[PDB]
């Protein structure tokens, strides 16, 4: 996260760290959506251009964390994966269209002050809140600048950007399964996700029922926090029929 | 059911330091 | 760079 701040304790209790077993290293962010299901970006698990194709046994999820590198005894909980599900039309060949994956845990995680699921949006909440200018919140342990790493979880609030501005900022083909967020060069304020924040959540607090909803997944960007560029996020509601099919069948 | 309500914030009616920035944008 | 996690998870 570029130009963010340290998270408060318990500020993002749905935050999940995707952790490689050997070598032990951070792979990605992710989010807790129930006691047994974790949401992330497909490219965190499968990206053939970089020879990335993880299996369940390669990976752990660490839930309840604040510190990036510490083992947070009596606070964090570490879970093994039962099964990975990648969207069948995830487009890793071109533009990361439908950049979404689910991970089912081997055993349910115990909720606590530090561990709690985020809501997924209904159609009405998505329609009301996914508007240009409305701000969401992105969290992660990724790079603090494009070209080190944070001591603790980072947080930045960013406005959703008009779709023509998103399209005109890049040569990559945008789709309806994406939205972009960030400040414009004139707006003064800054901030973005960066490498290592992949798969983490873009959340919004509904003013109707005061619950946090996950509207997006950190997907891609060209650099980090560049003027005239914007971060791109998987449009969670657009893919919710696939989410519900996986969870209902598995 | 309980989703999206944080034990250390919404469940105790405490606000975090920047959530107001989000609310103010929802015009 | 990371603190070793308990062996039971590995
Ligand atoms: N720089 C490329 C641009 C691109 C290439 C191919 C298809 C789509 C987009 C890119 O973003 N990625 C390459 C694959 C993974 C993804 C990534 O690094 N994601 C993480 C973030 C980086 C910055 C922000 Br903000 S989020
Ligand atoms: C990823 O790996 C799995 C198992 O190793 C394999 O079945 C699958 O075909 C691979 N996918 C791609 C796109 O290479
Ligand atoms: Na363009
Ligand atoms: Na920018």
């Amino acid at each position: 996260i570029v130009e963010g701040s340290d998270a408060e304790i318990g500020m993002s209790p749905w935050q999940v760290m995707l952790f490689r077993k050997s070598p032990q290293e951070l792979l990605c962010g992710a989010s807790l959506i129930s006691d047994r299901w974790v949401l992330t970006a497909a490219h965190c698990l499968l990206y053939p251009p970089w020879d990335k194709n993880f299996t369940e046994n390669d990976l752990l999820v660490r839930i309840g964390k604040h510190s990036r590198t510490r083992y947070e005894r009596n606070i964090e909980k570490i879970s093994m994966l039962e099964k990975i599900y990648i969207h069948p039309r995830y487009n890793w060949r071109e533009n990361l269209d439908r950049d979404i994956a689910l991970m089912k845990l081997k055993k349910p995680v115990a909720f606590s002050d530090y561990i709690h699921p985020v809501c997924l949006p209904d159609r009405e909440t998505a329609a009301s809140l996914l508007q240009a200018g409305y701000k969401g919140r992105v969290t992660g342990w990724g790079n603090l600048k494009e070209t080190g790493q944070p001591s603790v979880l980072q947080v930045v609030n960013l406005p959703i950007v008009e779709r023509p501005v998103c399209k005109d900022s890049t040569r990559i083909r945008i789709t309806d399964n994406m939205f972009c967020a960030g400040y414009k060069p004139d707006e003064g304020k800054r901030g973005d996700a960066c490498e290592g924040d992949s798969g983490g959540p873009f959340v919004m607090k509904s003013p109707f029922n005061n619950r946090w909803y996950q509207m997006g997944i950190v997907s891609w960007g060209e650099g980090c926090d560049r003027d005239g560029k914007y971060g791109f996020y998987t449009h969670v509601f657009r893919l919710k029929k696939w989410i519900q099919k996986v969870i209902d069948q598995f | 059911a309980d989703c999206g309500l944080r034990p250390l914030f919404e469940k105790k009616s405490l606000e975090d330091k920047t959530e107001r920035e989000l609310l103010e944008s929802y015009i | 760079d990371f603190e070793e996690i308990p062996e039971e998870y590995l």
